[PDB]
RNA sequence: UAAGGUGAUAUGAACCGUUAUAACCGGCGAUUUCCGAAUGGGGAAACCCAGUGUGUUUCGACACACUAUCAUUAACUGAAUCCAUAGGUUAAUGAGGCGAACCGGGGGAACUGAAACAUCUAAGUACCCCGAGGAAAAGAAAUCAACCGAGAUUCCCCCAGUAGCGGCGAGCGAACGGGGAGCAGCCCAGAGCCUGAAUCAGUGUGUGUGUUAGUGGAAGCGUCUGGAAAGGCGCGCGAUACAGGGUGACAGCCCCGUACACAAAAAUGCACAUGCUGUGAGCUCGAUGAGUAGGGCGGGACACGUGGUAUCCUGUCUGAAUA
RNA sequence: ACCGGGAGAUAGCU
RNA sequence: CGAAGGUGUGCUGUGAGGCAUGCUGGAGGUAUCAGAAGUGCGAAUGCUGACAUAAGUAACGAUAAAGCGGGUGAAAAGCCCGCUCGCCGGAAGACCAAGGGUUCCUGUCCAACGUUAAUCGGGGCAGGGUGAGUCGACCCCUAAGGCGAGGCCGAAAGGCGUAGUCGAUGGGAAACAGGUUAAUAUUCCUGUACUUGGUGUUACUGCGAAGGGGGGACGGAGAAGGCUAUGUUGGCCGGGCGACGGUUGUCCCGGUUUAAGCGUGUAGGCUGGUUUUCCAGGCAAAUCCGGAAAAUCAAGGCUGAGGCGUGAUGACGAGGCACUACGGUGCUGAAGCAACAAAUGCCCUGCUUCCAGGAAAAGCCUCUAAGCAUCAGGUAACAUCAAAUCGUACCCCAAACCGA
C-alpha cells in the first residue's frame, strides 16, 4: 500500500500514524499476552505499516 | 505535556500472576510490564489517557534476569520493569 | 501463545524428563 | 576487595585514562577477547 | 529474477502470491538507542547532572538544534600608547582513535666471540614516540674517478666477498664500468611584441570499456549385477562447453553448469571531441635566488685523544664580484 | 615479581 | 559378484617384506618405471588420550544423640505429620555492612552431584517472587589523595601551584501499631503524623547577597543520682480440680501491650537577670553577637530524659463460635491496673582533671551597601499539588563470602 500513504499529505499521514499506534499496536499487543491473537501475522503487518509511515514525513516534509 | 506516542510506547503488557489476580479485588491494583525506564509520571499519564481511570500513585520495580543453563551455554532473560497501578474506583481491563 | 519450545535431543546421561 | 576500587584501579575508564591504556585496549581488541577490562 | 516465501539452530500454527505490490539480489536514500577519539559537566565504559534557541487546548515538563581543545582566514569589537596591536565574539579550514608491514625522523639496550681487554661484529637489531601514502623517500648537477670520460633518480645481475682496514687476530665490507624495466625535464626570479591560440583543473554533453544484481546456452535408452547405476555389454549424438561440483556405487548427453553470445532504470574508475569557467600561446634580450661563499672561537662524531681534520648541524665573531 | 620480546640464546655436560 | 582398514590361516626369500583366502568392513586402491620425504621409535625423569596393580585396603570429618506411630513413595536410621530424649541458647538464635547473584517459594524429575540415600536438597525443568518524599543509595559540601585550566623556577625533562575539579567509611530534612502471601514489608491496606519546594486565597509585612556572630565543628581519663526497655510480685480476667498419696486453696495454667507527633517542660544540667553609653571589634556597614563602662532587680533566661491527657468508643488480643482440598478462612473476642530491682539505653556532647589542643565546608537563625519599604520580597492559616531514578528475594562470623 505504498502508493496509499505516498499521496497523503503530512497532516493525514500524522493522523494515520496516530490512529494506527493507538488502536492496532495495542489491540495486537494486549491480545498477545494470552487467550487471544489467533493470527500472528497481524503484529508483523502493523510493524511494517508503522515502519513505512515513519519512513514518510522525512522526505515529503523537511526535504 | 507528554507526547501520546511516548505514552503508547511505554506500556508493554499486563502481567498474569495469582498475586495480581488477588490484588485485582483486594486493593483494586493491577500489574503491568512496561518499558525499561517507564517513569511514574509518563506511565500514569498514559494510563489516564488510555483507560480514562483515576490513579493517585503507581509503584515501580525491576526484575533481574534469571540465568538459564539447559544443554547449551548459559543464557539470561532481558530485565523488565513492573508497575503496580492502583485505580481509585474505576475498574477496567 | 507459544507452548512448544522445541526441546532439543539431550545427552545420553540426560534428565529422564 | 570492593567493586568500587576494582573499577577505579582496573576499570575501562581508569585504564583508558593513562596513555598505555589505549595500547592495552588495542592489543586486547586485536586478540579478540570478549571482555576488555572487567564486567 | 520471480512461484515459492516469512535467515538457521529446530519443528509447529500463522498467513503472504502465483504473471508482476509474494519473496530474494543490486544501485540510490531515510532512521541509526547507550559506552567507545566521545566533544556541555561529572563519572566506577554501556550511568547521573545540566545551560541556551524553538512549539505546548492539563501549560506540573516534555519533544527538536547547539554548548571541549590548536594555528589561521573573514567580519565586528578592543590594552600598553591616538589608529595599529594584548584580549573578546560569530562561521569555516585539518586532527587528536583504530588499522599487520612498507618510508623519513627523535632515543635505544642486553646475551654471545674475539688471549681477558681500549675498541669491534654484536646492533642502530628487539623495543618506545611523531608524520606519512598507495607508494613513500630520494633525485634534473658548483653529480662523480681525473686526463679518458655519461649527462635525472629508483631497483636487479654480476662486477665483488675483490682493493683495503683491523694486537693483518675475530670480521668488515669498495669504487669504476657494462647489461636490463624506465626515461621528462624544468618553473618562475623580468621588460617588450603578440593573446585568453598549446597544456592543466573544474563543470555538463554523447561514445567505448569494466564494476555494483543477471539471461540464454548443445546431446540417452535397453539388458545383467543390482538397496538404488552414474558399473560390464548394444550402441547413437553434442562438443568454441570431456574445468569443477551435487544427484541411492565411478555421469559429457539428470541438474548447477563451464565454451560462447547477450544484459543496466541509477551510481561508479579510465580513454575521447566539445559549450562554459579559471592558471595559462609563441618570440626576443637580459638575468643568477646574499649578510651569501669563505674564514675564526667553542661542542658530538670517522679504531684513536680538537687532532696534521678533507667532511657532517652550529652556540658565537668576522666576512667579496657575479661568467 | 608476572607478562611478551631480545632468545628456538649462550659454555660444558646428561 | 565387494576397495582401503581390521582380523586368522597357508605359500614364499639370507631380510627389511610379497601373494592367495575365511569373517567384519561397505567405498576406494593402484601394475612397472623415475623424484620429494615432516620417511621406518624401544627408553631422552620426552609430550597428548585411555587403561592398570598397589584395592575392596584407612576414611566416610570433632566423641551435641537419636528413637518410635502414621503419610507420600516400589524401595524411608536420612523425606512429611505427631510423640519422647538431648545440644546451643553475650549462640550453633535474630537484624544490617562488605561479599555472593535468584542459591528464595511453589509444582514437577530423577540425566549428573550429596563420600553409600532419597520420593528429599543450596541439583535439572516451568511458574512466581523484590511495590519507598519518610530505609539507604542519589544529590550539596568536605578531610588525606588525585586531576590540577592560568602561572613561577627550570636547556628539554623535572620541581611547584592560584582557581576549579572530583574524592566518604564525615556533616545536611521527614513513620509507627496491626494485618497481609508459600516468597515483599518503616514500601500495600485503617489511622494518626512530619519534611523540602511551587501556585492561589485570607491577614500582617524591611530583603537581598559577600561582610560578621553563635552553631554546625569534635580529644583522652575518672565517679554520682533519676528514668526506660526488661524482669519479679499483688489485684483483675478466661480455663481447671488432677491417670498415683494430698490438692476449693496462702492452689495450677495463659494475658494483664500499645509506637512517632501534639501541649505540659518537671527531675537534672547550664546561665545570675533588666535599663543606659562607647567599640579605635568583626577589612567602612550592622538593628545580631561579643568586648569595654554606669543605674536597677533578685530568681529571670537556655538546655533537658522520663511521666502526664490526646494519639487509642481503635488495634492487639486469653479463650470461644461457623465453613473446611484438613492446608486453612470469617465473626466475636473478657481484663489489660499497681509495688519493687534495674541496666551497656536515655537524662549526659551532663560534672571533675589533663596535654598530645583532638578537621573543614554546606544547610540553618541573626541585622546588615544601591533599591524597593503601596509594590517586591518576608511571616501565620487554608486549598492544590511535585519529591524524580536506583537495591528492596535469599545467605551474610556460614553449606551460599574468601580458602579448588
Amino acid at each position: 500500500m505504498k502508493a496509499k500513504e505516498l499521496r497523503e499529505k503530512s497532516v493525514e499521514e500524522l493522523n494515520t500514524e496516530l490512529l494506527n499506534l493507538l488502536r492496532e499496536q495495542f489491540n495486537l499487543r494486549m491480545q498477545a499476552a494470552s487467550g487471544q491473537l489467533q493470527q500472528s501475522h497481524l503484529l508483523k503487518q502493523v510493524r511494517r505499516d508503522v515502519a513505512r509511515v515513519k519512513t514518510l514525513l522525512n522526505e515529503k516534509a523537511g526535504a | 505535556m507528554i507526547r501520546e506516542e511516548r505514552l503508547l510506547k511505554v506500556l508493554r503488557a499486563p502481567h498474569v500472576s495469582e498475586k495480581a489476580s488477588t490484588a485485582m479485588e483486594k486493593s483494586n491494583t493491577i500489574v503491568l510490564k512496561v518499558a525499561k525506564d517507564a517513569t511514574k509520571a509518563e506511565i500514569k499519564a498514559a494510563v489516564q489517557k488510555l483507560f480514562e481511570v483515576e490513579v493517585e500513585v503507581v509503584n515501580t520495580l525491576v526484575v533481574k534476569g534469571k540465568v538459564k543453563r539447559h544443554g547449551q551455554r548459559i543464557g539470561r532473560r532481558s530485565d523488565w520493569k513492573k508497575a503496580y497501578v492502583t485505580l481509585k474506583e474505576g475498574q477496567n481491563l | 501463545n507459544n507452548r512448544p519450545v522445541y526441546i532439543p535431543r539431550p545427552r545420553p546421561p540426560h534428565p529422564r524428563l | 576487595p570492593s567493586v568500587l576500587k576494582r573499577n577505579r584501579s582496573h576499570g575501562f575508564r581508569a585504564r583508558m585514562a593513562t596513555k598505555n591504556g589505549r595500547q592495552v585496549l588495542a592489543r586486547r581488541r586485536a586478540k579478540g577477547r570478549a571482555r576488555l577490562t572487567v564486567s
